[PDB]
Parts: structure tokens; C-alpha cells; sequence
């Protein structure tokens, strides 16, 4: 792995430190680990994120090196993100998981993550809890009390972040 | 550097 | 029987920037957080938390390298450490 | 000289429910959250950070104590551990 | 106090440990600490918050506790609110503080608190990022680099929160 | 008890 490891005493401090207060994790012979990897590059009328495939490579091999099986799925758009996100909630390996992964990139706005088609006049974004109420213990009672990590590259807006203060 |  | 769950519960979302700011992606190397991402996870996997990882990742944004973006982790429902566990 | 800070950071909001649902209150009481987080700080305050007090308290809520909420915490973009430090 | 104090070895292992990760405390002798309450429990239409006095009794002494000065500001209205959040910016004080703890308790919905005069009909409500909005380094640059910590005591819906899951 |  690129990860640096563990050494088995690590990680035995960890669980006699904090046993009762730390996620369980399955046995690696026959945990079945899927994460999600959801970019978009090519967009239909604004312009194409160059650089994406480095991202979409580093993530790949950081989460299988983590234990994952991963899904990459490219260009897609809100709609079909969310058909996706509701295959995903469906995947029987997660049965046999003890956690998930899914990362979005994409350009992003205020109200969420951009889909392919996104104009500034219609809009294509996936609302940031669609993606929870899609995971969440109704819609995805597979992954009740596993740890569900989302991660998001996009903009969210246009503003440059800083202020100017003096001395 | 581009913003995204 | 039936018993109640938490409707939601074991979330944690983690996104490039803070609200209405950009962030910050370049051609030939890719985005500045998901780099980031990547090198403190693969250093700090091992013996960190997954909340104490983005943290780190945070206080690496916090001077202003010109770029500015500080990323920010958002609805947090992990009622427990989560310890990824390489090599295991 | 003028120098670029982040517009925000540092801030760290703590909510007694997750987005939509309710949260519990009692009349010789008060509400559920706002005692179990006092309790948390008075004896966690010593030794742990804010954000490791605040998952504590989400964990006091993870079997539903019939009434359910789980507080969520949100719009972390505190870059470095917050302990408080009483007595000092 | 009645939180448990750290005795002086304890807080030097942890400043010891991780010193450039920890945020930086000011003196005791000196810094101004303040906190500011805001606690609707009387409303116009929809039913007064029995119980409420306990909560802003147990908070106002806990932040004291901790070494704030304690506003409570009650039965205000989301302008009210704003008005005093932008009043709590220019305190003079925050200069020589380390942090701050703002606590609302209130009614609230899924847009955000609910102000006193809150009806199903005309909204007094306060949104979510109003209060970072006026806390952030633009308009609070006294604050800058310093822990705001915001505390909320709100309903944000009707639902109860649970999913039935069996065995 | 009652919500809020």
C-alpha cells in the first residue's frame, strides 16, 4: 500500500485505548468495501475541468490502498448522479461493509454540485442533502451505523475567500 | 491555478 | 420486533472551501485539496481519527498560500472515532 | 502592509437535532441537549477538546432513549484543537 | 467552579503535547471573556417555551464557569437578534479575548430560529449563516483566529427523527 | 416531554 501501515501493535493500543468508542471494523478476509468516486471533466457548456483525471486517479488508488472497491463514474448529471447514489444505496456488498467512501468533483455552485449539462440559466446541480437523504438509514438501512464519509471538490461560489486586514 |  | 433507529447518524461530509468561495484546481496537478486529501491520508491514516485527519488538512490551509480556500467538514453525525486501519 | 486573512474560519455551530427533525424539551426540565452538553463540559471540559466533547454528546444519543435527536455539529472550520482550560 | 479543573500538570502535558495545534489561551489575569445568550421563550402565537429558564440558568453559569462574561438577551425577534449579533461584533472586549460562545435557544424550523413574533404565516426567522456571516473576519476582525463556538437549541422540523428497522 |  502507499498508506503508511499500521504496525499490529498500533493498531491494538488503539482498540484497548478506546474500544467502546470506536467504529468496528470487519475482518479483511471477507469485509466487501465499496466506495464511490463521481466526477464530472467534460461539461456541456462551461468549461472543461483539466486536471480532473489526476484527481480521479489519486483518489482511486488512496481508497482502494484504504480497502475499497471503487466506482468511478464520469460526466453524469444530477439525475443521473442520483440514480447512481440510489444504486449505490442498493449494492448488496455494502451488507458486508463497514463503511462507505463517496467523492463528488465537480464545479459547484451555492446551491450544490453541478451535473454535465449545467447552464447559468438551467440549472443541473445535485443539492448537497440529496446525497444524505439518499444514504441515510431509510434509503440505505445497509449501511445503519457505519461511517459514511462524503467528500466534495467543487467551487461554492465565486468569491475569492479572503479578507484584507493590515500591518 | 483555476477556480472550480 | 421492530426497534426505532436514527434517521441519520455516522455522516461526515467534507468539501473544498467554505461557503460561496471558489477552490482551487490546476491542470497539470490536479486539485489542491484533493492533494492534500491524499498526502495526510496516506501519513496519517495509521494513527489518526478520520475527524483529526481533516483537521490537519484545515490547519494546512491556514495561511493564505495566495490561493486561498479553507476547507470545511459539515454535518457531522459520527458518534464514534472512526479509525480507518491500514493494513488490516 | 495589508495581508489576505480567510473570510471564515475558526468557527465550529452545534445543533440539538439533525435537518428536519424536532428536538426534546421538558417543562421541570429544560431540554434534553442543553443539560447533557453542560453535564459533557463540566467533566470532559479538563481533558478534551471541544469538537471531542461535542461527539460525546452525539454519542449519549445514540440509542433512542424513545424521545430521539442526535445533535449534529456543522460548519466546522476550527483548524486547531479548542480545549478549554479550566481553572487557568 | 463545578466543571471539573484541570490541575497545572495536566494542562502543561497538553500544552507540552501539541502546542502548534491548539489554540492559544490568554491570560487570566486579563483577557476579557464574553458569551452571549439569546433564548426566546415567550412567542406571539405559538406556545411559550415552558422549561427555558432551566436551560439559561444552566448555560449562564456553566459559560461563567468556563471565565465568560454572560449576555442574556431574551424574546427577541430576527432583527432584534441581528441587531444585537452586530452590536456583539463591535464589542471592544472581543480584543482581548481568546474565543466566544454564543448560545439560541429557540423554535426553530428548517430555514432556521424562530424570532418571537414568528407565525406559520409571516416568518421571523433567523437564517443559519446570518450568524457566521456577521461573526466572520470581515465583520467581526476581532475575532479573527479565535474559536467562535455557536450553540443551538432549536427544533428543525416536525419529524420525529426515527426509521423502524426490525429483528 | 414536548419537541421544540
Amino acid at each position: 500500500g502507499n498508506v503508511k501501515l499500521c504496525s499490529l501493535e498500533e493498531a491494538q493500543r488503539i482498540w484497548k485505548q478506546k474500544s467502546a468508542e470506536i467504529y468496528p471494523i470487519m475482518d479483511k478476509s471477507s469485509r466487501t468495501r465499496l466506495a464511490l468516486i463521481i466526477c464530472n471533466e467534460e461539461f456541456d457548456s462551461i468549461p472543461r475541468r483539466t486536471g480532473a483525471e489526476v484527481d480521479i486517479t489519486g483518489m482511486t488508488m488512496l481508497l482502494q490502498n484504504l480497502g475499497y472497491s471503487v466506482d468511478v463514474k464520469k460526466n453524469l448529471t444530477a439525475s443521473d448522479m442520483t440514480t447512481e447514489l440510489e444504486a449505490f444505496a442498493h449494492r448488496p456488498e455494502h451488507k458486508t461493509s463497514d463503511s462507505t467512501f463517496l467523492v463528488f468533483m465537480s464545479h459547484g455552485i451555492r446551491e450544490g454540485i453541478c451535473g454535465k449539462k449545467h447552464s447559468e440559466q438551467v440549472p443541473d446541480i445535485l443539492q448537497l442533502n440529496a446525497i444524505f437523504n439518499m444514504l441515510n438509514t431509510k434509503n440505505c438501512p445497509s449501511l445503519k451505523d457505519k461511517p459514511k464519509v462524503i467528500i466534495i471538490q467543487a467551487c461554492r461560489g465565486d468569491s475569492p475567500g479572503v479578507v484584507w486586514f493590515k500591518d | 491555478y483555476v477556480a472550480d | 420486533a421492530i426497534k426505532k433507529a436514527h434517521i441519520e447518524k455516522d455522516f461526515i461530509a467534507f468539501c473544498s472551501s467554505t461557503p460561496d468561495n471558489v477552490s482551487w484546481r490546476h491542470p497539470t496537478m490536479g486539485s489542491v485539496f484533493i492533494g492534500r486529501l491524499i498526502e495526510h491520508m496516506q501519513e496519517y491514516a495509521c494513527s489518526c481519527d478520520v475527524e483529526e485527519i481533516f483537521r490537519k488538512v484545515r490547519f494546512s490551509f491556514e495561511q493564505p498560500d495566495g490561493r486561498a480556500q479553507m476547507p470545511t467538514t459539515e454535518r457531522v453525525t459520527l458518534t464514534r472515532c472512526f479509525y480507518l486501519f491500514p493494513g488490516h
